[PDB]
């Protein structure tokens, strides 16, 4: 799931699923 | 940042994880 | 949507709507 | 943190912006 293009709400999901409980962080340009 | 290494361009788990805590 | 319990992947996609392009961290204990 | 605020209790517009950057 991870080696496509990732925009918005599936980029969120992406790092969800790959961070776990650390959590991530989600900041734009 | 993100956008441009996992929107505009192809994503990878090991860019991911660099924005994992 | 912003009004109830969420979890997981409920709460990084309210956070996602929320912050718009500002972007969010999602931190877990 | 943001999961006891949100997810173990009610979250809340107030509280979810203290997330935003």
């Amino acid at each position: 799931f991870v080696n496509q293009h990732l925009c918005g709400s599936h980029l969120v999901e992406a790092l969800y699923l790959v961070c776990g409980e650390r959590g991530f962080f989600y900041t734009p340009k | 940042g993100i956008v441009e290494q996992c929107c505009t361009s192809i994503c990878s788990l090991y860019q991911l994880e660099n924005y994992c805590n």
